[PDB]
RNA sequence: UGCUGUUGCUGUUAAAGGGUUCGUAGUUGAACUGUGGGCUG
RNA sequence: UGCGACAAAUGCUUUC
């Protein structure tokens, strides 16, 4: 049976974008599915999406630009530090200069970047580039 | 062809031929018809998809034979859909 | 069936998204309840209660009618089964195999499908068990 | 003591204002003269009435609150009462809205359990706007999301009754951010199974 | 004795509810004697 | 448009080119890729100097996609009618 | 020495999916209560 | 036991 929502989601959109596809329907959606979109949002990575409602789970359509060379989630949702962010930064990510690391924290949910101006751990998500 | 397709917004002619939990919205596809009685003319509502016995009240009280899909109605009965 | 054997069908009901009665259905909704009632009085069980009343009497989703569902009704009235109705008929369909392997004792194909049908009775019974819904030594045969 | 003072509040009717006791007035002068609002009014009353101007519209809207007791009451002949009080008020619009509670979402697991699902900010908030529509119903919401960070909700209505509701849309946002502080927007929808939506 | 202890002081709420009832009924009727003049 | 040292120059050098449907890079070895430039019309019917150009990469081609990808981008630049 | 593999291995043919099911400890488990607003630069 | 005032998330000038 499906485990992850989080996890079926992004798995949908990196593929879609491997291969050229504009637009991409992801079901089932949840408020962590919305809040980690829009944090790709907000760098650039992806368009505008819109959230269908059906009284259950609703489904999600998302514009895609081109831009997003890949998207995966982390599974279990390790604890990090703020001192664990430099070991996650070299171990996922294709280099220091750009791709982010998503997290969930007391705070809400964020990149790493932003998590480590303002001094706080979690738990991490996912990630992008 | 030339034109593209919003996942979003779906032409009539594509989503005539989906099924029910294939839509953008899921929906039934069951709908209520006012029906009329042989040499009886009462009004009785009747399922379009009825399974169980639907009988007239006072009368012969035989229409809505079962099938596998929609019930067939009687010769002897009018039918008309009812809206919504 | 999913639970068990290697069937994968997917046929089901849609319920419609906009749950408000057609405007045509005149009946109130202190009638419906009352109607429910009289059903169950003559001995059908509540599955059977829904049917009734979409196919001849009009009313589609009782719950979008009269703001309950068909066995909260019962059960404020006393007229709840005592065994839940889903359990009730997997205990049915055990008894009459058993009764006809007794006569049958080469029917090794029934034999299988016995020990299928006990073990979904032990897996329900325990779920009805933690909600409370049947005495906590019911104890299927 | 005034007769028709009896259609509102025991508090407010001791000091009424100049609003309230004209729809007071109103009120009582129907009982007697309509079929259909005389075996519903002898047992309403109302809270209070507000007014609402609705920037560049020329037209003003009335806001009757009403307890939530008598929410099937009203459902009945809310046709008839609102066709009725707005023969009274030339260049206004009524609204009929019943009062409810909202209970703020505690930050205790143990105390979100006990909630009343009825007193969520989010079962509140589309029963109001469904107060103010309900000859219509909605066959459909989405959410938009900009890529600024904005989301903005567009509510769905059925195309046959666009005749009949059209005029009153502009009102029926303004009215719904000042009660509730959230935007909306409106769309029509011819053949909503298929999800068929209708540019005029 | 518990289940003694519990009963009536569980059940005596009937008779409560009875003076709740009749209380508001005779309001009423006080209501609507004003309606009366 | 590039990468800058910080010292005020660019230190990439040869930019490449974008698909114009799938906005991906053109590689050097990309020896399906072609470039293509349609003339420009006065209005009396006569062609005009300036011309427009687009480019596809390879592996749209070899798919057999490209007639396609075609089409929508000169009806999205108005080169032709939808209908 | 990613030839003990949590990071990080292999299992059609190179070594390796149990003949097929039921099932208890164990591991894993769907959505929902939730955009604060108004005035200045 | 009587009396005064105000509410009520579900119409007692109500239903059967
Ligand atoms: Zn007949």
């Amino acid at each position: 049976t499906m485990m992850s929502v989080l996890a079926n989601a992004l798995r949908t959109i990196a593929s879609a974008e491997r291969r050229g596809k504009r637009q991409v329907l992801i079901r089932p959606s949840s408020k962590v599915v919305v809040k980690f979109l829009q944090v790709m949002q907000k760098h650039g990575y992806i368009g505008e999406f819109e959230i269908i409602d059906d009284h259950r789970a609703g489904k999600i359509v998302v514009n895609l630009n081109g831009r997003l060379n890949k998207c995966g989630a982390i599974c279990p949702r390790f604890d990090c530090a703020t001192t664990d962010y430099e070991k996650w930064m070299k171990n996922i990510l294709p280099s220091r200069q750009f791709g982010f690391v998503v997290l969930t924290t007391s705070l809400g949910i964020m990149d790493h970047e932003e998590a480590r101006s303002r001094n706080t751990g979690g738990k991490v998500l996912g990630f992008f580039y | 062809g030339f034109f593209d397709a919003d996942l979003s917004y779906p032409t009539v002619r594509t989503e005539r031929m989906k099924h029910k939990r294939r839509r953008l919205v899921q929906g039934p596809n069951s709908y209520f018809m006012d029906v009329s009685c042989p040499r009886c003319r009462q009004v009785t509502v009747v399922y379009s998809h009825a399974t169980t016995s639907v009988e007239c009240k006072g009368c012969s009280k035989k229409l809505c034979r079962p099938t596998g899909g929609k019930a067939l109605l009687v010769e002897g009965c009018g039918y008309r859909r009812k809206p919504d | 069936v999913r639970m068990h054997g290697n069937g994968r069908g997917k046929a089901s009901s849609a319920l419609p998204y906009r749950r408000t009665p057609p405007a045509w259905l005149k009946i109130a909704s202190r009638n419906v309840v009352k109607m429910v009632c009289k059903s169950s009085r003559k001995g059908m069980m509540p599955s059977q209660i829904g049917m009734e009343l979409r196919d001849s009497m009009g009313i589609a989703q009782v719950k979008n009618v009269t703001g309950r569902k068909i066995l909260r009704i019962l059960k404020h009235n006393g007229l709840a089964p005592e065994i839940p109705e889903d359990l009730y008929f997997l205990v049915k369909r055990a008894t009459q195999m058993r009764k006809h392997l007794e006569r049958h004792t080469t029917d090794r194909d029934t034999k299988y499908r016995l020990i299928l049908v006990e073990s979904r009775i032990h897996r329900l019974a325990r779920y009805y068990k933690r909600v409370k819904q049947l005495p906590p030594t019911w104890k299927y045969e | 003591m005034q007769p028709h003072l009896r259609k509102l509040r025991k508090l407010k009717r001791g000091k009424p204002s100049d609003l309230e006791e004209s729809v007071a007035k109103a009120l009582f002068e129907l009982e007697a003269s309509h079929k259909t609002l005389r075996q519903e009014l002898p047992r309403f009353h109302v809270n209070t009435v507000r007014e609402v101007k609705v920037p560049r519209s020329k037209k003003t809207v009335l806001v009757v609150f009403y307890p939530l007791r008598f929410l099937m009451l009203v459902r009945k002949v809310q046709r008839a009462l609102t066709s009725e009080l707005e023969k009274r008020h030339p260049g206004c619009l009524v609204m009929l809205v019943a009062q409810r509670q909202i209970t703020k979402r505690p930050t205790d697991v143990y105390k979100l359990q006990k909630v009343q699902r009825s007193k969520t900010s989010t079962a509140v908030f589309e029963n109001i706007l469904n107060d103010m529509i309900y000859p219509s119903d909605v066959v459909g919401r989405r959410w938009r999301c900009r890529t600024d960070g904005s989301k903005l909700m567009k509510v769905f209505l059925d195309a046959r009754d666009r005749k009949r509701i059209e005029s009153r849309l502009r009102a029926v946002a303004y009215v719904y951010k000042q009660l509730t502080h959230r935007r909306v927007s409106f769309g029509f929808m011819w053949n909503p199974k298929l999800q068929q939506v209708s540019t005029r | 004795q518990l289940a003694e202890q519990l009963a009536a002081k569980h059940l005596r709420d009937e008779q409560n509810r009875n003076k709740a009832r009749k209380q508001e009924l005779k309001k009423r009727e006080k209501e609507r004697e004003r309606a009366r003049r | 448009i590039g990468m800058f040292n910080e010292e005020g120059e660019n230190v990439d050098l040869y930019i490449p080119r974008k698909c114009h449907a799938t906005t991906t890079l053109i590689e050097a070895h990309d020896h399906a890729a072609v470039q293509i430039s349609i003339a420009n019309v006065g209005p009396n019917g006569v062609i005009n100097g300036t011309t427009t150009t687009l480019c596809i990469a390879g592996y749209l081609r070899s798919q057999g996609e490209s007639d396609h990808a075609i089409n929508h981008i000169t009806i999205d630049r108005g080169i032709m009618r939808i209908k």
